[PDB]
């Protein structure tokens, strides 16, 4: 089967800086009638996979052409002259010249924006939950950028590593900014026992953990 | 205008099989090639087979003989792609397209894709999802605007369906990717108003559970 090699893996690049995407293939891709079936798909976050070009430079009818496509033999190379927020998503290579179809690994494409500090918000348990004898303390870590980002939780001044399940969303297209949520579960027994819960977090808007706590007790 | 619709997502047993439809519509079904296309954890495509209606003629990836069967009902002009003995590897999203390559113009027509079809073959247990509401204590983030949340525990399999308000409440909501642990998933989602909207006026989640027929309405009370 042909080999399909994509570089680089992601890319960053800020709104109205043009990008370009690199396909290698194993083979040459020049078929026996002297075309070249090599095909670009973009597929958006939560969309089905969509052709952007046919026959290596070939755009699709509804493509903008801010996309362009080039190459020949082994080479092809994807590029957008100025880049949009509606660009969001993977691009895909994918040759037909060769039996079966393959397809290269991906290119993901994310919007570089400004630094954005997170905003935190922190929930203690729901007397729901507390009745059925469990526990979880949640924290929203909403609208930051870079993706890069790490939360501990401290129970009463130490950390705590084992019943955390954390959950990242993808870039949105609206303000280009990330979102994550982390839970903490335990035991109703374990929580009435401690008093102060804190959601941590390191990122690059701040020199210090940004901190978001709250301590139970009764009243 | 041109329609591809897949069925819903399947749960599936290990070395039982499944037959996944693709209804299509606004277009002579007998007169293209229909794919099939599999996608694994995110980014990771595989081309699995086509077929040409109108003659029932049909190529396949190697790698797919036997696990694959394709046929198609030129009657209801729906697409059919059958899975044989499931195992780890077929658990994935499944597509079907009408790709538009025409072999005898050597050029194309434009592609159009069903919404895909996600297949989990195991063997755990369906379960019913417990739903918490979130309200503030600290997670207030003060005055002017304040984020509520809703917690989806438990369940199994996916997908739910999470709604603020019946979906009037669209603007400011997170829903994050469900999350697997001790084969069951947790989910949750964040909704952020400004505080003269709440808690003066209620604020609901409200979750869907096809596999169990579960379906829950949680009010954000203070
Ligand atoms: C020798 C041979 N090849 C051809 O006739 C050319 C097919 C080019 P196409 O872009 O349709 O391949 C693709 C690429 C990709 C997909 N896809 O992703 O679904 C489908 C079709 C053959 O099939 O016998
Ligand atoms: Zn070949
Ligand atoms: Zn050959
Ligand atoms: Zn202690
Ligand atoms: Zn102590
Ligand atoms: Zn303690
Ligand atoms: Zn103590
Ligand atoms: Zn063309």
């Amino acid at each position: 089967d042909i080999v399909m090699t994509q570089s680089p893996l992601t890319l960053s690049v800020t709104i109205g800086q043009p990008a370009s995407i690199s396909c290698k293939s194993s083979q040459s891709l020049l078929y026996s009638n002297g075309k070249t079936y090599l095909n670009w798909l973009l597929q958006r976050p939560g969309q089905s996979p969509k052709r952007l070009i046919h026959l290596v430079s070939k755009l699709d009818s509804g493509v903008p052409d801010r996309i362009t496509g080039s190459g020949s033999g082994t080479d092809f190379t994807l590029k957008i002259s100025r880049v949009e927020a509606a660009d969001l998503g993977v691009y895909y290579c994918v040759q037909g010249t060769h039996f079966p179809y393959t397809f290269g690994g991906g290119t993901k494409l994310e919007i570089l924006r400004a630094d954005a500090a997170p905003t935190v918000s922190i929930f203690p348990p729901s007397s729901e939950q507390l009745t059925s004898g469990g526990a979880s303390v949640v924290c929203f870590l909403n609208n930051f950028y870079p993706k890069d980002i790490n939360v501990k939780w401290k129970i009463d001044g130490s950390e705590r590593q084992n019943g955390v399940l954390n959950s990242w969303t993808d870039q949105d297209s609206k303000d280009s900014t990330y979102s994550m949520s982390s839970t903490l579960t335990l035991t109703k027994d374990e929580y009435e026992r401690h008093n102060s819960y804190t959601c941590e977090a390191t990122h690059k808007t701040s020199t210090s953990p940004i901190v978001k706590s709250f301590n139970r007790n009764e009243c | 205008e041109m329609q591809l619709q897949q069925s819903g997502a399947e749960l599936l047993r290990p070395g039982t099989s499944v037959k996944l439809s693709c209804k299509t519509s606004g277009y002579i079904f007998t007169s293209y090639w229909i794919h099939w296309v599999k996608q694994r954890s995110g980014q990771g495509l595989e081309w699995i087979a086509r077929i040409y209606p109108g003659t029932g003629s049909t190529y396949y990836n190697e790698k797919f003989k036997g696990k694959a069967t394709l046929t198609a009902d030129k009657s209801s002009s729906t697409a059919y792609m059958q899975l044989s003995t499931l195992k780890s590897e077929d658990s994935a999203v499944y597509f079907c397209t009408r790709w538009g390559f025409i072999p005898v113009r050597e050029d194309y027509v434009m592609d159009y894709w069903g919404q895909g079809t996600l297949v989990t073959v195991s063997s755990a247990k369906t379960t019913a999802p417990s739903v918490y509401p979130l309200a503030p204590v600290c997670g207030d983030t003060t005055g002017s605007s304040v984020t509520l949340g809703c917690l989806v525990k438990g369940y199994f399999p996916e997908p739910v369906t999470l709604t603020w308000n019946s979906g009037s409440l669209s603007s400011g909501v997170h829903t994050f990717p469900a999350v697997l642990q001790s084969d069951l998933y947790t989910l949750s989602s964040s909704v952020t108003v400004t505080s003269s909207t709440w808690p003066s006026q209620s604020i609901t989640c409200n979750v869907a559970h096809p596999a169990s027929s579960t379906k829950v309405d949680k009010k954000i009370e203070p």
